[PDB]
């Protein structure tokens, strides 16, 4: 459960599609 | 001479491997002590323990 | 003591032209001479300033200063004769530092978040107490002070520079704002904006100028020293 | 000239030239986080059946 | 005539407060003046006492954000590697912060 603190950071700051290709095989 | 290094931490707590990833882009790789609620300092952020 | 020579004493009605030699003002600006040429120009008085001077009995109000011993060092006063920085007048909104005690003084810098700020009272306008207020008296009619009319808070150190871009002075004003969640509001001057504030708190951190408007600060700084041969710097 | 030298600063991962590095007072201002706490709220609590 | 009740509500097992004290959380943070010697002017031997903290190298004597830090000098560079021409050693002045930022 690893984790950090936060401090004074420098955050920064149109048209898209999916288009999926394929799926794999996993569950469990 | 033949010269060699000691530290005595008599002690033995997990620790893992990490890699950071500034959203920046820039990334900074270390060794966080993170059984114990240690702070490395990196840039603006600082990690700590885990479980 | 006296970087080249010690200054003249002359018996007051002389005005001290300009010198297009570099190693000839060096020891006028031992003299204080450039001060006494800000009075001419926005006080208004032809009071010549450090008979006996120089720059081996001025004192400033840090009880020690190590910059002050190397006299190589230049002031902020002092490099607008040469011509890198400039000193203004004050404004009312610019107040002034309860430090130390205004007895006896014209003249005393405040190095600000935007500029270096100089104060100026008359000639026989004593300064006796830290108010802005100056007073009339007759006893500073003589011209001779051991820099009483002349303290300067601050310990700066200057030099010649190469700028950098405007992207490296942005990286410590983002930064020296991370470091400082608690610092809002200086001088007015914002920041980071914050809620409402309580005004009155004298601060004092390390500072340094890149050339740019913004001052930026530090408490994580490593600092370096190292001398070239330099043409000017003989 | 009787002088240390130039002064080069270095003040975190990068390298600054200064034009008056120095030590001045300044005024400055201090804000506060004034804070009113407080909940309270209805509930249903009912017994079904005791044993 | 008059009265006093006095209620009984839990049974449980506590200590009472002996002692009393905080812990904030530790960063050490570290500076360096790199002076070196004839610029400078520090002793051929670097002087045995220190004052923690009035430190008059770097803008003389005011609050130290650390509690108490140690000082001290270090080895030297000299040459022209490091610029200020002297042979001799260099004396480097150290800082150790332990802070609490959040
Ligand atoms: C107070 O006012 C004075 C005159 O009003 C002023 O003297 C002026 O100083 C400048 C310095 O830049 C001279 O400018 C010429 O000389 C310098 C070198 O000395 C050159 O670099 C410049 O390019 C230019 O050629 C002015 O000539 C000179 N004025 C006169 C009439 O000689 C003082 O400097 C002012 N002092 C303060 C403290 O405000």
């Amino acid at each position: 459960d690893i984790t950090a603190i936060r401090g004074s950071f420098s955050v920064n700051y149109a048209t898209c599609t999916g288009e999926v290709t394929n799926v794999s095989g996993c569950y469990s | 001479g033949i010269i060699w290094k000691v530290s005595p931490c008599a002690a033995w707590v997990p620790s893992a491997v990490i890699e950071l990833t500034m959203p920046s882009g820039e990334v900074r790789t270390f060794h966080p002590m993170s059984g114990i609620p240690t702070q490395v300092f990196k840039g603006v952020s600082v990690t700590y323990l885990g479980s | 003591g006296p970087i080249i020579c010690a200054g003249p004493i002359h018996s007051k009605s002389a005005g001290i032209p300009h010198l297009l030699g570099y190693s000839e003002k060096i020891c006028q600006i031992d003299r204080l001479i450039h001060v006494s040429s800000w009075l001419r120009n926005h006080s208004q008085f032809q009071g010549y300033v450090g008979q006996r001077g120089g720059r081996s009995q001025v004192s400033y109000y840090p009880a020690e200063n190590s910059y002050s011993r190397w006299s190589g060092l230049l002031s902020p006063c002092d490099a607008d004769w040469l011509g890198m920085l400039v000193v203004k007048k004050a404004k009312g909104s610019d107040m002034i530092v309860p430090g130390p005690s205004y007895k006896g003084k014209v003249l005393f810098e405040r190095p600000t978040f935007d500029g270096y700020v100089g104060w100026g009272c008359g000639s026989g306008k004593s300064r006796t107490e830290s108010g802005e207020l100056c007073s009339s008296d007759s006893g500073t009619s003589s011209g001779l002070l051991p820099s009483d009319r002349v303290l300067w808070i601050g310990d700066v150190a200057c030099q010649p520079m190469t700028p950098i871009p405007e992207e490296t002075f942005l990286e410590l004003k983002s930064f020296s704002q991370s470091e400082f969640p608690d610092i809002c509001k200086i001088d007015g001057i914002v920041f980071n904006q914050c809620e409402g504030e309580s005004l009155p708190q004298p601060f004092d951190v390390a500072w340094m100028d890149v050339g740019h408007s913004h001052k930026i600060i530090m408490r994580e700084h490593k600092t370096k020293w190292v001398q070239e041969s330099s043409s000017k710097d003989f | 000239v009787h002088k240390p030298g130039e002064v080069v600063v270095s003040y975190g991962g990068m390298r600054v030239r200064p034009k008056c590095y120095g030590f001045s007072r300044m005024m400055a201002t201090m804000e506060v986080n004034p804070p009113e706490q407080r909940i309270g709220q209805c509930t249903g609590c009912h017994l079904e059946c005791i044993n | 005539s008059k009265c006093l009740k006095i209620k009984v509500k839990r049974i449980n097992l506590k200590c009472k407060k002996s002692s009393s004290y905080f812990v904030p959380d530790a960063r050490s943070r570290c500076t360096s003046v790199r002076r070196c010697r004839w610029a400078g002017d520090c002793q051929s031997g670097c002087p045995p006492h220190f004052t923690s903290n009035s430190f008059s190298d770097d803008w003389a004597g005011k609050m130290d954000r650390a509690g108490l830090g140690f000082s001290g000098c270090s080895d030297g560079c000299g040459g022209a590697a490091c610029g200020c021409f002297n042979a001799a050693p260099s004396c480097i002045f150290w800082r150790k912060w332990v802070e609490n930022p959040h």
